[PDB]
């Protein structure tokens, strides 16, 4: 397995430990990952997509023409850019006017998209194609812990073009991170946003912190000594929002964050320094405690 | 054309009557046997493949055979001798395309018996040569005599 | 009170035609659609915590309220797809939302935090472009000291910029090329 | 200056319909084809559609009852048979299998058809005019 | 006879006339041969139209009409009969549509759209040059009817042809008569029980002298056609001698087993000797193998001696002119309606499972108890349109009687318990029907019924509890709402019957987009089918409630009567017949006939394809397949086929 | 003499109401409304027509459907709300129609050019004449009585004497026919 | 001897179980009272006439006669109007499949007056009625026209000549009609 890794903007430039943690866990499952050259911002949807539709798709299949030329098809660890990607990439092979205005405008840069690229979710590339077995035959280390799992939104949804199953009770990260030896912990409201998508986080930031808060205090009554996401923009607001949250509102969890290929790189004996867990805002050394 | 049938229809002229040439297909005179539950073809053969058996009708073998697209009037010779009809005489009155009937008739009953089942595919791809099976004789007078370029 | 002068009997068809070719006629078109059923509001969490009603987002569409493109409630849509997920009318309403925020963007109803994500795109080429911490960083955990992205790529970051231009996105936020800012 | 030339065959009980259908409900769609009437799909043999691209054809069309729907139980596997042998026989002769158009449309579909008729009529619009009257015509 | 053609151009008012330029289009049908009067007029169909024609058919001695109008589906009866007073016969008018085809699809290109109707003209003379006169085929009618299915419905059909005079067969799958109605308590809107009005039909149905009652039975085929079916029933094995049969019950005390009952949807269990409800008919009893055991335990307490082990499916064969399809619907199941719970929360259930609990003759003895506690449960919730009108579950229509079964079901909860706080959470209210709105008015004033005008997003189960929270939004309000219950009841809709398909497939009818089966016409022929000699009644025609299940059953029996009081049909001669000069016996035929018309004889010393006419519903498919050309079907042979190709480009001279 | 653009539909007209006597549904006025509004639609896209309504009542087959086609396809609104009372505005002659939009808790005021008022259904004038020479009675909405609504729909308690149609209560066209038909079967 | 505890008691004193069953109690014993002196009587068997009539030609009552008429049963429709087809005749198209009205019920109309089995009276009324099922006599009034039906062509050039303007009815009273007219062209 040969793909193209998007590496958007929040993970190589911010929290680059789930960098590392996706390089050395998925060259160790077996899959080659190449370099999307010039690659940029997918553009990240929330933003993009309010703003102007046209600029979102356009941007969007510049970065897949990037990939095409490659002869390969792109993986993602974020389900920003995944959403982004995915759903310009299903567009553009559904609707045939979009498909027209996106080439007379990449016309001028010397691209035109042809409907080749496929786009792929590490953690649904690990469910459907490599196995949850192979990870558990790579635990080098287990990680005996209760994980609050966040599936994020735009991981699953939309189911209709998606088609990853279920979105009300999916079981494909809770089998992930079961395999590496912790337990996936139910709590109320499991599916719910964590608050931070559609540019929200941004323009309404106390709405934001308000269902993260609810979140994690349903993943803490739930006995979770961390939560796990498939997201940098999870991964931020989880992370940074507690600070955040602390400020302004006065509680305080220190609740720790993860990004799945960060618990993999766990799992598999990898160095918390080379995680680059420091940088997170929230410690995440009483979990190291635990493990 | 035989021989006895040139002498028909010119001694006919000659005496100032109309020719008429026999009117039904092949089957009519060749005296091979006939599933009375009509043709049912599970797979398509080429010539070359298996042994037919001498008294069994060749399309019900898998056999593309011409005889059931093909004016009777030479008494059926090449099914006689082993070979399926190839149909040189051409058509009946009633079909102006001889190819296109037999494609039409050959479709019809492949897979008949598990008609809803039957993938149709299988038969497009097990024929290589589709105008050499059913055109040997008569692609000039088809409705699309000629493959275009 | 509302009067017919204050309503707009056009606005949902505007929004369709926003949504044309992008993201697609049926898909936004399926606004017209919707019966007001309510599941939509039951499903959201940013209702459960405000007052925003999703299905009033779509019902003050359907009547001509223009105030929508002013208002702070359709900018409280995290994009879940959670009552895309359930709608029984298939009501598209995570991207009718999105159409409805380009309308309202390009009315000048643009949040200047937003502004700025979308000038480090045009300008870096990313929302969030590398600082020297990102390099230091990089360089402790095994890393290229620069992501091979855009940001690092002269042409494609004037590939963007050439996009950018043809569909006016510069000029939907306010930002002059020379001075490298934003209007406000 | 140049309109394709559509032929189109749809079974009395379900396409018919569906053609009616569309034309109750307005739904507008190109003026190209002309629709000949048969009672079933399983009326529709190579000949009738070879003998329309004779006659000048661009496109050639074939409506029927979706599989299972077919107003007389099994017309239309009949027909589907015929016409998987007819595309690659078009081939053969080189014309475009795209030329060729048949599809499941039930009388309540009157969009699909529209759309349908739509679809068909840009595709044979791209390929042009199908040369094999001109060539005959030598 | 060289062809004389009338070509008749209809405006329509403006709808064709608007956009298609028809005196352009009559100028240029008098360019083509052999036509030898054309004109347009504004409405052909009026009698004034019709009046035209016939009398150009005499003073112009015309042997063939087109009109370029609608379409066939709707005047093709018209104008047949229209020529057919003329002395012209039927089958020599051809009929071109340019309004739904042309007009009314192409409003804005007119220019395309006339010269378009000028092609379909000369497509429609095309083929007129070389249509037939045509007789239509009678055929003698058996003075026997056939009901499917023993519910309201089936019932009230039986009953009306049998109090007709008319013998008639009524097979019904389950042990007993009855249907859904036998599960339901009350019904709407007056609240009777439904023992009220459906038992007294159960007890007339079963001794009435011209019905014979097939409990327990399928049917396994039909073949034939209107007035000539033959039909094959099985009598499925009791196991019981029912002759001997008393019902006591006495039987059901001593097994030693239990199995889950299906009249109570799953609820209440039963012995695998059973007879499904009290008020059962015919009041017999029926032992399942699926899970007896034969230890003879039953047969020890008997004084009849009916048990019966060796006990064989009889198969009869019965002759029978008519069939009505009345088998009825299932409950939809909310299973896949995740965000309820339903399938995973105790309390919650659906209409259908609270039916047969606060039914008396019930397995909770008439009480409304939570699946969980067992305890009375004091608040209650209904949630509308589960399964209907719902594209995410493929269920695009109104089922019909929710709306009101709902506020039928909480008056009868609020009777038994005034205590109960009852909330109806739905989207309309739908009581359309008489009395359903004073009903509707009386459940909120009398019984202080609650509504709440929002669909619900979602059912959370207390798992601690199995109390239910239900999240919807007051629309009426602009509040979201989140009111704790202690049981939960879904309006689930109607879905077509889970052996629909087997009977499909036997009878040969069709189904419309919400998988029921397709009534001939939605406005005129509402009980008719396509398929002559079949016709429906009930709910498997559509979601309807009882009243409308009724007066279905009796018009079926008129429609069905028709054809057994006239004692003789028309079948029409749009059929497939051999040419015996030309067919060799090649046997392509035989095997693409869904009902074996075309068989293989020998007459003359050779073998010869022939057509049974009576066996051939005009399909053409084999005469499409036939190679030698021997196989036509009138009025589509493929010499008309073939002009009518050639007009769309050229006049055939 | 004027086409109008803005065309106000007012559902309910003479149903639903205790004020006139009439507390029934009459059960086609839902299904009439949106089907003139699609045929206005369609002689006039630009039309702008509104439908003032309490209750959508689809309830047959292809009826749901039609509801959401004019919706969707033909524009159509739908305000939930039934109208308090129109405004003429004697200079144009124009009207305006007043409701709540009880789906915004607001109250709404537009103006229309022509307002129709989907008027339900009441037994015919002759039903007097007819009830005295038969000898049938009557039900609360003033239709002819049926013997049963369930056990007998068609028939009445006078034997021999039957009924058919929306004579017996408001129904659309299918309904009736069916009732023809029983009343065939039964008489 | 039948008596009424539902209806007339348990239905009508739900908030009284304990008069409603003491009420109960004395119905039954008023039943038994007079049924002590019921006496055998013989029920009365009476030919049926072999015809049927129906009132009224719109849809449902044409649905109807064409069914008995089909069946083999004389029958009688008796028309008010002067044309049979009723409110069905009027509407322009019907919902759900928008089929023209009239032009999918004029088969039916013209099916009805062409009928051997089918006597239509138009322009008629039931006047009496008198009997029992099976036995009924009843006298329909053909009403005048002034026209001779055999004798008039229905050209129509009459009107023109006519100084009194009648609000022609089936419209609605939106158009005026002459005082010699018909309802309208397809009847
Ligand atoms: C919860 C609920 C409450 C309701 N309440 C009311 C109410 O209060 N009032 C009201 O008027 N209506 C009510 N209805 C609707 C009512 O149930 C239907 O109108 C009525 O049952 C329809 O009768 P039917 O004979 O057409 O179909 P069914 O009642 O379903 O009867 C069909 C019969 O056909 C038989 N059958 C099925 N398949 C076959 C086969 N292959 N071969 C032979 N026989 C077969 C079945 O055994 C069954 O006996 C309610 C429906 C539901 C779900
Ligand atoms: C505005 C409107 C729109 C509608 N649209 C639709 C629609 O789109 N689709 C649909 O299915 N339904 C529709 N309906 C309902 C439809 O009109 C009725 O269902 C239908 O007319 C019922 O036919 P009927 O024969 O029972 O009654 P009618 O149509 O009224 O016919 C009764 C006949 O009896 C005659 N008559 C009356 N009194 C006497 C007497 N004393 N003696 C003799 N004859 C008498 C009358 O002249 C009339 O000819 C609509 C109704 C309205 C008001
Ligand atoms: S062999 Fe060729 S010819 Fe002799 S029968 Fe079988 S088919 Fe007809
Ligand atoms: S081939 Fe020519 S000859 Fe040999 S059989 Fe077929 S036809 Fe008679
Ligand atoms: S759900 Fe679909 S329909 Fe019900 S409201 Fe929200 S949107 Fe309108
Ligand atoms: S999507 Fe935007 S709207 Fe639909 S629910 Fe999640 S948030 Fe509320
Ligand atoms: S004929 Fe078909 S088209 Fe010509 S008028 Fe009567 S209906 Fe309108
Ligand atoms: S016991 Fe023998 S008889 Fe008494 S019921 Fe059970 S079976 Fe019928
Ligand atoms: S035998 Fe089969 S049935 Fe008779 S009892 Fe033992 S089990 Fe119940
Ligand atoms: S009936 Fe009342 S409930 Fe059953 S569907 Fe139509 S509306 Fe929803
Ligand atoms: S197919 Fe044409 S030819 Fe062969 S038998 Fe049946 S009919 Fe005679
Ligand atoms: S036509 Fe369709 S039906 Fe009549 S015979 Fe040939 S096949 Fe059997
Ligand atoms: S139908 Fe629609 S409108 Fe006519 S009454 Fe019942 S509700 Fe009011
Ligand atoms: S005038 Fe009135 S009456 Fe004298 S004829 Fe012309 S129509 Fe018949
Ligand atoms: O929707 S956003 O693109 O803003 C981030 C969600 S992952
Ligand atoms: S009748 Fe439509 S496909 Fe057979
Ligand atoms: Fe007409």
């Amino acid at each position: 397995m040969k793909y193209a890794f998007f590496l958007g903007c929040i993970m190589p430039n911010r929290y680059a430990g789930v960098e590392a943690a996706t390089r050395t866990v998925m060259e160790k499952l077996g899959v080659e990952l190449v370099d999307m050259t010039g690659a940029s911002c997918c553009p990240a949807p929330g933003v993009f997509g309010s703003f102007d539709q046209k600029t979102w798709l356009t941007l969007a299949a510049r970065n897949l023409c990037i990939a095409e030329e490659m002869g390969v098809d792109i993986v993602t660890v974020c389900n920003g850019c995944y959403g982004s990607l995915f759903e310009a990439a299903h567009l553009l092979h559904d609707n045939k006017e979009a498909l027209n205005f996106v080439n007379e405008k990449l016309d001028k840069v010397g691209k035109e998209y042809k409907g080749n690229v496929k786009v792929r979710h590490f953690a649904e590339l690990i469910y459907n194609d490599i196995g949850v077995d192979k990870i558990a035959e790579k635990v080098e280390r287990p990680l005996n812990i209760n994980v609050g799992v966040h599936y994020g939104c735009h991981f699953l949804k939309p189911t209709d073009v998606k088609h990853l199953g279920s979105a009300e009770r999916p079981v494909m990260l809770d089998e992930i991170v079961e395999a590496t030896g912790a337990k996936s912990v139910p709590y109320a409201d499991k599916m719910m946003c964590c608050g931070a998508g559609g540019g929200v986080r941004a323009r309404e930031l106390e709405l934001s912190l308000d269902m993260t808060n609810e979140k994690i205090e349903n993943m803490i009554k739930a006995g979770a000594d961390c939560t796990v996401n498939v997201c940098p923009f999870c991964h931020l607001q989880f992370d940074r929002g507690q600070i955040e949250i602390k400020e302004k509102f006065g509680k305080e969890y220190n609740f720790p964050v993860l990004h799945l290929s960060q618990l993999l790189g766990l799992a598999m004996g990898m160095d918390p320094k080379d995680l680059a867990l420091s940088v997170h805002q929230i410690s995440v050394d009483p979990l190291l405690k635990k493990i | 054309p035989n021989p006895e049938m040139i002498a028909e229809v010119v001694k006919a002229l000659l005496e100032g009557k109309e020719p008429e040439l026999p009117k039904k297909n092949l089957c009519e005179e060749c005296a091979r046997k006939k599933s009375e539950e009509g043709v049912a073809i599970e797979t398509i053969k080429r010539n070359y493949e298996g042994n037919p058996d001498p008294e069994k009708c060749l399309l019900e073998q898998g056999y593309i055979c011409l005889g059931i697209a093909t004016r009777e009037g030479c008494g059926a010779p090449c099914p006689s001798s082993g070979v399926p009809c190839s149909g040189c005489s051409g058509p009946t009155d009633a079909v102006v395309d001889q190819g296109a009937k037999m494609i039409s008739a050959l479709c019809s009953d492949f897979g008949i018996d598990n008609d809803r089942d039957v993938d149709p595919m299988i038969l497009p791809k097990s024929i290589k040569d589709k105008i050499g099976s059913f055109y040997k004789f008569t692609l000039p007078s088809a409705f699309v005599p000629i493959r275009l370029k | 009170m509302i009067y017919s002068s204050d309503l707009n009997k056009n606005l949902a068809s505007q929004i369709i035609e926003a949504g044309t070719p992008i993201p697609g006629d049926d898909v936004v078109s399926s606004l017209k659609a919707c019966y007001q059923c309510g599941t939509c509001t039951g499903s959201c969490p940013s209702g459960r915590r405000t007052s925003y009603r999703t299905r009033k987002v779509i019902r003050k569409a359907l009547l001509g309220m223009d105030d929508v493109l002013d208002s702070d409630d359709i900018w409280k849509c995290t994009t879940c797809y959670t009552c895309y997920e359930r709608c029984p009318r298939d009501v598209k309403v995570t991207e009718i939302i999105k159409t409805i925020r380009n309308l309202a963007a390009q009315k000048g109803n643009m949040a200047k935090a937003h502004k700025m994500t979308a000038m480090y795109v045009l300008k870096y080429g990313h929302a969030v472009p590398a600082n020297k911490n990102t390099a230091e960083l990089r360089k402790s955990i095994g890393l290229s000291e620069k992501a091979p992205i855009a940001q690092f790529s002269e042409k494609d970051l004037n590939e963007m910029n050439t996009l950018i231009k043809e569909l006016g996105f510069d000029e939907l936020i306010g930002f002059d090329w020379e001075k490298g800012a934003l209007k406000e | 200056e140049w309109e394709p030339k559509i032929i189109g065959f749809c079974c009395n009980w379900c396409t018919y319909g569906g053609a009616d259908t569309a034309g109750v409900g307005r739904m507008q769609y190109p003026p190209s084809i002309r629709i000949i009437r048969v009672m079933c799909s399983g009326r529709i043999e190579p000949s009738l559609i070879l003998k329309a691209f004779k006659e000048g054809a661009d496109g050639v069309f074939v409506g029927g009852c979706h599989l299972g729907d077919c107003h007389y139980d099994s017309g239309n596997y009949k027909w589907q048979r015929r016409v998987m042998m007819l595309y690659e026989l078009l081939e053969e002769l080189g014309i475009e299998k795209e030329r060729l158009n048949h599809e499941w449309i039930s009388a309540s579909e009157g969009e699909k058809f529209q759309n349908t008729m739509k679809d068909f009529y840009n595709k044979i619009e791209a390929l042009g005019p199908c040369k094999l009257k001109e060539e005959l015509d030598k | 006879e060289e062809p004389r053609i009338g070509v008749y151009v209809c405006h329509c008012g403006v709808n064709i006339g608007g956009t298609v330029d028809c005196p352009d289009v009559t100028e240029f049908a008098k360019t083509l041969k052999n036509v030898v009067v054309a004109r347009d007029y504004k409405y052909m169909c009026a009698d004034p139209g019709q009046e035209m024609i016939k009398k150009d058919i005499k003073e112009h001695n015309l042997n063939r009409v087109v009109v370029a109008a609608c379409s066939p589906r709707l005047h093709e009866p018209t104008f047949r009969r229209c020529v057919a007073e003329a002395g012209l016969n039927p089958f020599l008018f051809e009929f071109a549509n340019i309004r739904e085809h042309c007009s009314w699809v192409h409003m804005h290109e007119k220019e395309k759209a006339t010269e378009k109707a000028k092609d379909l003209v000369r497509m429609a003379v095309a083929k007129a040059r070389l249509l037939e006169p045509l007789e239509f085929i009678k055929v003698g009618v058996t003075q026997r009817a056939l009901v499917i299915g023993g519910g309201v419905a089936g019932i009230q059909t039986a009953l009306d042809l049998g109090d007709m005079g008319f013998e008639t067969i009524l097979v019904e799958k389950t042990p007993s008569v009855g249907g859904r109605m036998a599960q339901l308590d009350k019904t709407f809107p007056t609240n009777d029980c439904s023992i009220c009005i459906l038992a007294p039909k159960m007890v007339d149905v079963a001794k009435h002298p011209n019905v014979k009652l097939y409990a327990y039975s399928e049917v396994v085929d039909v073949q034939g056609y209107v007035g000539n079916f033959k039909v094959k029933i099985m009598k499925k094995a009791r196991y019981i001698d029912e002759t001997k049969c008393t019902g006591c019950g006495q039987c059901s005390e001593v097994c030693p087993i239990d199995v889950p009952n299906e009249f109570d949807m799953g609820i209440g269990m039963r012995k695998a000797i059973y007879k499904p409800f009290p008020q059962a008919v015919p009041a017999k009893y029926t032992i399942d193998k699926e899970h007896c055991i034969e230890c003879g335990l039953c047969a020890k307490v008997c004084g009849p001696n009916a048990i019966d082990f060796d006990q064989e499916p009889e198969i009869i064969e019965a002759e029978v002119g008519t069939i009505i399809c009345a088998i009825g619907y299932d409950a939809f199941d909310p299973t896949v309606r995740e965000e309820y719970g339903y399938g995973v929360y105790d309390n919650v259930v659906t209409a259908l499972e609270l039916e047969r609990m606060i039914n008396a003759s019930g397995p909770t003895g008439g009480k409304v108890i939570r699946l969980s506690d067992g305890q009375k449960p004091k608040r209650i919730a209904f949630i509308q349109c589960v399964g209907s009108r719902d594209a995410k579950v493929g269920n695009k229509y109104c089922s019909n009687v929710c709306c009101m079964y709902a506020m039928k079901n909480s008056q009868l909860i609020k009777e038994k318990s005034p205590d109960t706080e009852i909330d109806i959470y739905y989207m309309d209210i739908r009581a359309f029907s008489k009395g359903y709105e004073e009903f509707y008015e009386r459940s909120a004033k009398q019984y202080g019924i609650k509504f709440m005008r929002g669909r619900p997003s979602q059912v959370i189960e207390d798992p601690e509890t199995g109390n239910l929270v239900v999240r919807a939004e007051d629309t009426l309000l602009g509040e979201i709402l989140e009111k704790e219950y202690d049981l939960v009841v879904l309006s689930v809709g109607m879905v077509p019957t889970k052996s629909a398909d087997e009977v499909q497939k036997i009878l040969g009818i069709s189904r419309t987009p919400d998988q029921f089966f397709m009534e001939a016409h939605p406005k005129l022929r509402p009980v008719d089918t396509a398929t002559d000699g079949v016709y429906l009644a009930g709910a498997c025609q559509g979601p309807k409630d009882i009243p409308a299940s009724v007066a279905q059953g009796s018009a079926a029996a008129s429609r069905a009567a028709i054809p057994l009081a006239k004692g003789e049909v028309e079948v029409e001669p749009i059929i497939a017949s051999v040419d015996a000069e030309i067919c060799g016996g090649c046997g392509v035929c035989v095997k693409q006939c869904p009902y074996g018309a075309p068989r293989l004889v020998e007459k003359d010393g050779k073998v010869v394809a022939e057509v049974i006419s009576a066996l051939c519903k005009g399909c053409g498919t084999c005469p499409a397949g036939c190679p030698s050309g021997a196989l036509e079907q009138d009025h589509f042979k493929t010499i008309q086929l073939f002009k009518q190709i050639e007009g769309m480009f050229r006049d055939t001279a």
